[PDB]
C-alpha cells in the first residue's frame, strides 16, 4: 500500500510510496522502533465536558505523546487546545472523541468551532455521542495497527527527514461485508 | 596500597564499575538527544528550620557514627559519655518538639 | 451602577451580542489567523494582566488565574491565603438557548439532555413539562 | 595513589577557582560540591577514609543542602548584582587578590623548608578514630555537643518566620 | 601479554560489570513487576517496547532553563543510588568494593540523593514545581536524618563498617530479631529516602506545589524511574544484608539465596505498597521527627548496653 508524506492543516501532502522499498538492517530496525511505539502508548486525556466523564470508566503532557480531545470545541478553549497540542513532542497522536471533535456535532452553533480537524491534524476519528470505552479502545487497537505501519525519521541527523503515513482502507470498506450481511435483530420490545 | 594483588583489583573493579556506571548514563542521555527526530516571593522559614535540624542531627548522628565502632573497645566510661551525649541530644530533641517546631501544620 | 459589566459567557473580543434576533446561530468560518491572536493573548495573559477590568482592588497580593469541567478562576493573594476571587466561567459555552430558537419543539430534547449530562433525563422533565403546559396536555 | 591525590588537588583548585568567580549561585554551589568531592578524594588519598567519607555525607551532604535550600527558598537567581558584574573589574578584582597572593607567597614560603618524612600508607580506620574520640577526648564530643545545641538553638530564634502558610511574600519589615 | 595477574583483574572487572547489569535489569524487572502484581487487586517485552519508545523521542531544553544541572539532575537520581549497589555482597567472592567504610559509602550516596530532587526544583522554572521539590527535600531530609542510627545498631551490635564483617558476624543469628526497630525504622528510611509509595507526591496536600517529576520528558523522566528502582532494589539488598543472613543458607548456593531473599523484599515492598494508604504531610514530618529518632537513639543505647553487658 502507499503512504503520504509530510515534509518541512494548511501545508502541501502528496501520496507517494515508501522508502523501505528502493537496505535489510534499517528495514528490521524501522519495525522494531513501529513496534515499540505501538505497544507502549501513553494517552493524555484531556479534560472536557462530557466525553471525557465518559471515558474515566474506560498523566501531565511531554511524557504522554497522545491526546485525547474529548468534548465541544468551544472557541474559548480550542486556543488551549492547540498550545497543549504544541506542548507535546513528535511523534504525537491525536484520538477524537464523540461527534464535538470530528465535526461541530450538534452544535453548529456560533461558539463552538467544528472539530479539532480545523486547527490540528487528527490521527483516529470516533463518531457518536458519548462511545463506549470498548470503542476507545478498538480505536487503539486501530491507531496502534496505524503507528505499527509507519515510516518516521530515525534520527534528526542522518536519514529522509520526512514523515510516513500510511493510507489504510477504510473500516466501512473493510467491515462492509459482515455489516450488510445482517439479516434480523431482536425486537426492542424485550431486554 | 598498589601491591597486594587482591585489594588492587578491587580497586580497579571499584573504579571501572563508576566510570561505566556514569558512561552508561552519559549514552543514555546520548541515544535519548541524538535519536528519535526533530519537528518578589518567597517560600518559608519551616523548611530552613527543618534543613538545620537535618545538619545538626547529622553532626549530632556523625559522633555516634564514630562511637559505633568503638563500642567494645572502649569501656563503660565511653557508654556513660555516650549516654549523656544522647541524654542532650534527646532533651534538645524533646525541646524541639514541646516548643512546637518540629509540627507542620498546615 | 453595575461593577465590572463585561462579558461572561462570550470573551472580550466579541463584536455583536448571540442571543439577539439579527444575530445568525451558525458557526462562521474558522480562520486561524484569529485563533494565532488568541493564543497570543494566552501566552501575554499574565503579562498584561490588568486587574481593574476584572474588578479587582490593585505587596502581598499576587495575582494567579487556577487553570466537574475545567475553567479558569482568577485568584488574588496574600502570601497562601485568598482575598479575592473572579471564577472566569464561560470556556463551556454551547448556546443551548440560542439552539433552542433554532430548533424545534420536538428536535431540542437531546440539546436539554446535553445542558448537565449527569441528569440527562431530569435536565430534559422541565422542557418537557414546559412545552406540554404550551400545548395543555395533561399526561397520564 | 598519588596520581589520585594530584588530580584531585587540581580540580579542587579548578572548582574553587570557578566558585570564586561565577555569577549566579547554583553553578558556584555545584562547583562547591565537586571541590568537596575532590577533597574527600584527596582525604582518601592520604588514608583518611573517615575524614572523606564525613566530607561527603555531612560537608557535601548536609552543608551544601543547607545552602541550595535557602538559594530555592528565598528565590535568590544573584540578580541586582549580576547585572553590575563588579567583581569582573580590575579595580576590585586587582587589589584583594594582589593581597591575597602577597599571602600565599609568604605562607608557602614558611610551607618549604620543613623536613618531610613524606605521606605514607597504613590508612586510618574509623575504629582508631572511635577510640581516640571517646578516649582523651569526652569533653570534646559533650562539649561539641553543647555547641550544635547553641546553633540550633540560635538559628531557631532568630530563622523562624513567626508567619503562616507555605508561601510568603518579601513584605518590608514583615509589617 | 597473558598472566595470571591481568586474568584475575579482567575476571574482577567482568564480574563487576555482570552485577551492574543484573542489578539494572532486576529493577528493570521490579517496574515490570510493580506492573503486573498491581492489577490483580510473557508481556517482558512492553518494558523493551517502553525504552525504543522514550530512545526514539523528541527531547525538551526549556528554552529559559539551564542545560547543565537539568540533565545532571536524572544522573544524580541515577548514578548515586546505583553505585549505592557496590558495597553489596552477593557471594564470598563476587564484591566488587570490598573498602573498609562498607556502609557510610552507602550513606554518602543517600546523602547526594536530595540533589537530584534540589536540581530538578531549581532547572525546572516553575515555582509550583519547585515548591514540591521543596517538600520532598524537607521530607527525605527529616526521614534521612535517623537513616544513620538505625545503621549504626547493626554496626555497633558487629563492629565495624565492612559488610563482610556484617555477614559474618551475622553467622549464627540474624540481625533483624535482636534490632527489630532498627529493622524498622531502616525499611521506613529506605523507603523515604527512595521516594516510594507512602512518601510520594509531598504536593498532594497543596495546589501551588507540583512534581518534580514535571517537565521532563522522555529518557530524563525514565532516567528517573529506572534511578528510583534501583535505588528500591539496592535497599532491598543492603536490609538484607544487614539484617537478614546475608548470602547464608542451608542448601541452596549463596547467591541464589541472597537472589530469593532481595526478591522476597521486592515482593514485601509490592505488599506494603498495596496495603497501606498514603498519610499526609503532617503526620510525615511528626512520625518521622518525633517516632523514628528517639525510638533509634533509645535503640543504639540498648544494643549498647547489652552488647557491653555479655562482654568476655
Ligand atoms: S459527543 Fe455527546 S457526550 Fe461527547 S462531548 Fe459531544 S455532546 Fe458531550
Amino acid at each position: 500500500m502507499d503512504y503520504t508524506l509530510t515534509r518541512i492543516p494548511l501545508q502541501k501532502q502528496e501520496i507517494v510510496t515508501d522508502p523501505l522499498e528502493q537496505n535489510v538492517f534499517m528495514g528490521k530496525l524501522n519495525d522494531m522502533v513501529n513496534w515499540g511505539r505501538k505497544n507502549s502508548i501513553w494517552p493524555y486525556n484531556f479534560g472536557l465536558s462530557c466525553c471525557y466523564v465518559e471515558m474515566v470508566t474506560s498523566a501531565s503532557p511531554r511524557q504522554a505523546d497522545l491526546m485525547v480531545v474529548a468534548g465541544t470545541c468551544f472557541t474559548k478553549m480550542a486556543p488551549v487546545i492547540q498550545r497543549l497540542y504544541d506542548q507535546m513532542l513528535e511523534p504525537k497522536w491525536v484520538i477524537s472523541m464523540g461527534a464535538c471533535a470530528n465535526s461541530g456535532g450538534m452544535y453548529d452553533i456560533y461558539s463552538v468551532v467544528q472539530g479539532v480537524d480545523k486547527f490540528i491534524p487528527v490521527d483516529v476519528y470516533i463518531p457518536g455521542c458519548p462511545p463506549r470505552p470498548e470503542a476507545y479502545m478498538q480505536a487503539l487497537m486501530l491507531l496502534q495497527e496505524s503507528i505499527g505501519k509507519e515510516r518516521r525519521p530515525l534520527s534528526w541527523v542522518v536519514g529522509d527527514q520526512g514523515v510516513y503515513r500510511a493510507n489504510m482502507q477504510s473500516e466501512r470498506e473493510r467491515k462492509r461485508g459482515e455489516r450488510i450481511a445482517v439479516t434480523n435483530l431482536r425486537t426492542p420490545d424485550e431486554i | 596500597m598498589s601491591t597486594s594483588t587482591e585489594v588492587i583489583a578491587h580497586h580497579w573493579a571499584f573504579a571501572i564499575f563508576l566510570i561505566v556506571a556514569i558512561g552508561l548514563c552519559c549514552l543514555m542521555l546520548v541515544g535519548g538527544w541524538f535519536l528519535g527526530g526533530r519537528a518578589r516571593l518567597r517560600l518559608s522559614a519551616k523548611f530552613y528550620l527543618v534543613a538545620m535540624f537535618f545538619v545538626i542531627f547529622d553532626v549530632e548522628a556523625l559522633y555516634l557514627f564514630a562511637w559505633s565502632t568503638s563500642i567494645r573497645e572502649s569501656g563503660w566510661v565511653g557508654f556513660v559519655e555516650a549516654a549523656i551525649f544522647i541524654f542532650v541530644l534527646l532533651a534538645g530533641l524533646v525541646y524541639l518538639v514541646r516548643i512546637g517546631a518540629l509540627d507542620w501544620t498546615p | 451602577g453595575h461593577p465590572n459589566l463585561r462579558r461572561i459567557m462570550m470573551p472580550q473580543t466579541w463584536k455583536g451580542h448571540p442571543l439577539r434576533k439579527d444575530y445568525p446561530a451558525r458557526a462562521t468560518e474558522f480562520s486561524p489567523f484569529e485563533l494565532t491572536k488568541a493564543k497570543q493573548d494566552l501566552e501575554m495573559e499574565a503579562l498584561t494582566f490588568k486587574p481593574e477590568e476584572w474588578g479587582m482592588k490593585r505587596e502581598d497580593f499576587m495575582f494567579l488565574n487556577l487553570g466537574h469541567g475545567a475553567f479558569r478562576i482568577v485568584l488574588q493573594l496574600d502570601g497562601e491565603e485568598i482575598v479575592d476571587c473572579v471564577p472566569d466561567i464561560g470556556y463551556h459555552h454551547r448556546g443551548a438557548e440560542k439552539m433552542g430558537e433554532r430548533q424545534s419543539w420536538h428536535s431540542y430534547i437531546p440539546y436539554t439532555d446535553r445542558i448537565e449530562y449527569l441528569g440527562g433525563c431530569v435536565n430534559e422533565m422541565p422542557y418537557v413539562l414546559a412545552v406540554e403546559k404550551l400545548a395543555g396536555i395533561t399526561v397520564p | 595513589m598519588e596520581f589520585a591525590f594530584y588530580i584531585c588537588g587540581l580540580i579542587a583548585i579548578l572548582a574553587t577557582l570557578r566558585v570564586i568567580t561565577h555569577t549566579n549561585p547554583v553553578h558556584a554551589l555545584l562547583y562547591l560540591i565537586i571541590s568537596l568531592l575532590a577533597i574527600s578524594g584527596v582525604f582518601f588519598s592520604l588514608g583518611a577514609y573517615f575524614a572523606g567519607a564525613l566530607e561527603i555525607i555531612v560537608y557535601a551532604g548536609a552543608i551544601m543542602v543547607l545552602f541550595v535550600f535557602v538559594v530555592m527558598m528565598l528565590n535568590l537567581g544573584g540578580s541586582e548584582i549580576e547585572q553590575e558584574r563588579q567583581w569582573l573589574k580590575p579595580q576590585v578584582w586587582i587589589g584583594p587578590a594582589i593581597l591575597s597572593a602577597i599571602m600565599l607567597v609568604v605562607i608557602v614560603y614558611a610551607i618549604l623548608g620543613v623536613n618531610d618524612q613524606g605521606i605514607d600508607g597504613t590508612p586510618i580506620s574509623a575504629k582508631a578514630v572511635g577510640i581516640t574520640l571517646f578516649g582523651p577526648y569526652v569533653l570534646a564530643v559533650e562539649l561539641a555537643s553543647m555547641l550544635l545545641l547553641a546553633g540550633l538553638v540560635v538559628a531557631f530564634h532568630v530563622g523562624r518566620e513567626e508567619r503562616a502558610g507555605e508561601v510568603l511574600s518579601n513584605r518590608k519589615d514583615d509589617s | 601479554w597473558i598472566s595470571p595477574e591481568l586474568i584475575e583483574i579482567l575476571l574482577t572487572i567482568l564480574k563487576a560489570v555482570v552485577i551492574l547489569l543484573v542489578v539494572v535489569t532486576c529493577g528493570a524487572f521490579m517496574s515490570f513487576g510493580e506492573r503486573r502484581l498491581l492489577g490483580l487487586f510473557g508481556g517482558s517485552l512492553q518494558l523493551v517496547a517502553d525504552m525504543i519508545k522514550m530512545f526514539f523521542k523528541e527531547d525538551w531544553i526549556p528554552k529559559f532553563s539551564d542545560r547543565v544541572i537539568f540533565t545532571l539532575a536524572p544522573m544524580i537520581a541515577f548514578t548515586s543510588l546505583l553505585l549505592a549497589f557496590a558495597i553489596v555482597p552477593v557471594s564470598p567472592g563476587w564484591v566488587v568494593a570490598d573498602l573498609n567504610i562498607g556502609i557510610l559509602f552507602f550513606l554518602m550516596m543517600a546523602g547526594l540523593a536530595v540533589y537530584a530532587v534540589l536540581f530538578a526544583g531549581w532547572s525546572s522554572n516553575n515555582k509550583y514545581s519547585l515548591l514540591g521539590a521543596m517538600r520532598a527535600s524537607a521530607q527525605t531530609l527529616s526521614y534521612e536524618v535517623f537513616l544513620g542510627l538505625s545503621l549504626m545498631g547493626v554496626v555497633a551490635q558487629a563492629g565495624s563498617f565492612n559488610m563482610t564483617d556484617i555477614v559474618n558476624s551475622q553467622a549464627h543469628v540474624w540481625n533483624v530479631i535482636p534490632q527489630f526497630f532498627g529493622f524498622i525504622t531502616f525499611a521506613i528510611a529506605g523507603v523515604a529516602v527512595c521516594h516510594r509509595h507512602p512518601f510520594d507526591q509531598p504536593e498532594a496536600e497543596q495546589e501551588l506545589a507540583d512534581g518534580y517529576h514535571i517537565e521532563y520528558s522522555g529518557m530524563k523522566f525514565g532516567l528517573f524511574f529506572v534511578g528510583e528502582y534501583i535505588g528500591i532494589v539496592t535497599i532491598s539488598a543492603l536490609m538484607v544484608t544487614l539484617f537478614f543472613g546475608g548470602w547464608q543458607g542451608p542448601l541452596l548456593p549463596p547467591f541464589i539465596w541472597f537472589a530469593l531473599k532481595t526478591a522476597f523484599f521486592m515482593m514485601m515492598f509490592i505488599l506494603i505498597r498495596a496495603s497501606l494508604p498514603r498519610p499526609r504531610y503532617d503526620q510525615v514530618m511528626s512520625f518521622g521527627w518525633k517516632i523514628c529518632l528517639p525510638l533509634t537513639l533509645i535503640n543504639l543505647l540498648v544494643t549498647a548496653a547489652v552488647i557491653l553487658w555479655q562482654a568476655q
